[PDB]
């Protein structure tokens, strides 16, 4: 009946590793957010710790 | 040695593309550190964040990065080839980034005469 066309954009934050990096006045660095512990995303590359979960951007792996 | 060492950050980010040794962006330059292989990074001073300055120079600190001190933003962006060049050459549309790293440099002697001896100075 009616033409349902949607596409779910994307929104960035200002440079979004400030959410993940944070560093105090001492200089030491500290990520808030999950590591994954997969190789081809590891060290680098950080989880989002969502409300039930973490999220991966690579191997899109889940927890609980 | 015969040209001044701000202007000598030319040459080295133009071969650091031509193996794409140029981690453009932020967040790629974040995670260009955190493989630990990057030998030298820069960063623009024109910053609407002041903490983000501060993000990058805990991880340039430790994991012994030394730095050259570059003013605007949007001047910094054009060694990778950023801005939009017109066909007679003009830069009719830039993007500057604020965090230029490099994983190569060039095969020459005329770049690590001056950038390298202004690196040996301030140890
Ligand atoms: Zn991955």
């Amino acid at each position: 009946t009616t033409p349902k066309k949607n596409k779910h954009k994307r929104k960035k934050v200002k440079l979004a590793v400030l959410k993940y990096y944070k560093v105090d006045e001492n200089g030491k660095i500290s990520r808030l957010r999950r590591e994954c512990p997969s190789d081809e995303c590891g060290a680098g590359v950080f989880m989002a710790s969502h409300f039930d979960r973490h999220y991966c951007g690579k191997c899109c792996l889940t927890y609980c | 040695g015969v040209m001044d060492v701000n202007t000598a950050l030319q040459e080295v980010l133009k071969t650091a593309l031509i193996h794409d040794g140029l981690a453009r962006g932020i967040r790629e330059a974040a995670k260009a550190l955190d493989k630990r292989q990057a030998h030298l990074c820069v960063l623009a001073s024109n910053c609407d964040e002041p903490m983000y300055v501060k993000l990058v120079e805990a991880l340039c600190a430790e994991h012994q990065i030394n730095l050259i001190k570059v003013d605007d933003n949007k001047k910094l962006g054009e060694w990778v080839g950023l801005c939009k060049i017109d066909r007679e050459g003009k830069p009719r549309k830039v993007v500057g980034c604020s965090c230029v790293v490099v994983k190569d440099y060039g095969k020459e002697s005329q770049a690590k005469d001056v950038i390298e001896e202004y690196f040996k100075c301030k140890k």
